[PDB]
DNA sequence: TGCCGTTACAATGTAACAGTGG
DNA sequence: CCACTGTTACATTGTAACGGCA
């Protein structure tokens, strides 16, 4: 039953693996357009928080 | 309705379509003259600016040949648009020996599924024997 | 003269509304998406420690 | 290398220039990484060598050093 | 030397390439001025119907940097043009979801097969696992 | 090395099927 | 019924990277 159990757990862990990389990949877009971003165009220009 | 139509943008896909059939030597316009099917080239040109009267040349001179082809290649377009966000829901285009896809798809069709499932059904078993060794 | 900085002026204006507009807007949604998945994989990770 | 692949996560996850990211460098206060930056952080770095860490020894970690640490 | 290559064919291939790629807007001459560009893509849209010449014209006007990309892309042409003729030749494409590719190579990564061998490798054993049940 | 086959992709276009709603 | 949409299975062409070989 545990075995059972534990390919199941295998498939939330492959799932988690999929949104981790998702997010991960997410933020390294973000930071790199951050840094690209540097000219002061951002702080308010482009973050229009409405 | 799954996908989000977006007007600008798959007007935009289509003016490109057209022009790239154009170039490509296909007849695009409805018209067996030489002279009328010009004009209406020309002005779709200009049109590129304003994609939203690509819809209106597309009524008034578009070959009756390409509907079909049209809804196909931007319902495809759009599909593969929103995919494209995500890893997850991305594609990978790879290339099969004759052997090798003549078994594969025998043994799709056997079982009725898809490529992607039959591989799927496959790859698990395999694993499955490698957990089973493992436990 | 007038009628050359009307055209300036309104030319500045439009473009610099539209392109404010046309980024801004696939920034923020991006940065939605980010903070919801974040929100996802928190709860993912979780449940598989667990 | 180890070493060096977790600079690489570490300023392409935060940001920061790879001379900023020194040993000892801390996240929070040297590296200005918040609450969410670090979590994307720490996430990278069980990304990039396909591992996992738990809960509680991943905040403990708190620095370039104790990343490698970790790691190694 | 595997495939034999024939000079009316690959030339008209080339052509066609080059073609392609200044319609696509890629600078096909090694000329900043627009106009000694203009007129030797110019020679070249008249150049049509000549391999001979054609070669002559790539020697002579053409872009350093794409000698490698027009290269292999005849390579693969000529490999394609030759394999197209059998079937057990011919190749078979086809699109799969990221997971399954995913997984896929890394099962071929892993035991250092190329995809083809891996999914024969994988379909063998199921063969087998049947015949071993059956 | 320089060519040459070979693989694993990418991008787009199509046909065909399955669904969906009016 | 009927139309429009979503999806799969290809094709088609191009490219980069390996690895073999003179
Ligand atoms: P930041 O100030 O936004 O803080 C984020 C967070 C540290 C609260 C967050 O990343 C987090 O750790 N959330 C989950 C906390 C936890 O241990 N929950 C148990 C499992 S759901």
């Amino acid at each position: 039953e545990m075995e059972n159990v534990q390919k199941k757990l295998r498939k939330l862990e492959r799932d988690y693996y999929q949104i981790r990389e998702q997010v991960v990949s997410a933020k390294a877009g973000w930071c790199a357009v951050m840094r690209m971003v540097k000219d002061n165009g951002v702080e308010r220009r482009l973050h229009r928080r409405e | 309705m799954k996908y989000q139509q977006l007007e600008n943008l798959e007007c935009g896909w289509k003016w490109a379509y057209l022009i790239r059939k154009h170039q490509e030597g296909e007849p695009i316009t409805k018209y067996i003259e030489n002279s009328a099917a010009h004009a209406a080239v020309d002005k779709l040109i200009k049109l590129e600016s304003e994609p939203v009267r690509v819809l209106e040349w597309i009524e008034q001179h578009m070959n009756p040949d390409l509907f079909n082809r049209m809804k196909q290649t931007i319902r495809a377009r759009r599909k593969r648009h929103f995919n494209a966000e995500h890893q997850h829901t991305r594609k990978k285009s790879i290339d099969l020996d004759f052997p090798v896809w003549h078994r594969l798809s025998a043994l799709s069709q056997r079982r009725g599924n898809t490529l992607s499932e039959t591989i799927v059904q496959l790859i698990e078993d395999a694993e499955r024997k490698e957990k089973y060794a493992n436990q | 003269a007038i009628r050359v900085t009307q055209s300036d002026r309104d030319l500045f204006k439009h473009l610099i509304t539209e392109a404010t507009s046309y980024v801004s807007a696939d920034y923020m949604r991006h940065a939605n998406e980010r903070r919801t998945h974040l929100d996802e994989a928190l709860a993912l990770r979780g449940e598989l420690f667990g | 290398t180890i070493e060096e692949r977790v600079k690489k996560i570490i300023g392409e996850q935060l940001g920061v220039k790879q001379e900023e990211v020194t040993n000892n460098a801390s996240f929070v206060e040297d590296l200005g990484a918040d609450s969410l930056d670090t979590v994307e952080l720490v996430m990278a770095l069980e990304e990039e060598f396909d591992t996992e860490i738990p809960d509680e020894e991943a905040e403990k970690i708190t620095t370039v050093q104790a990343a490698i640490d970790y790691i190694n």
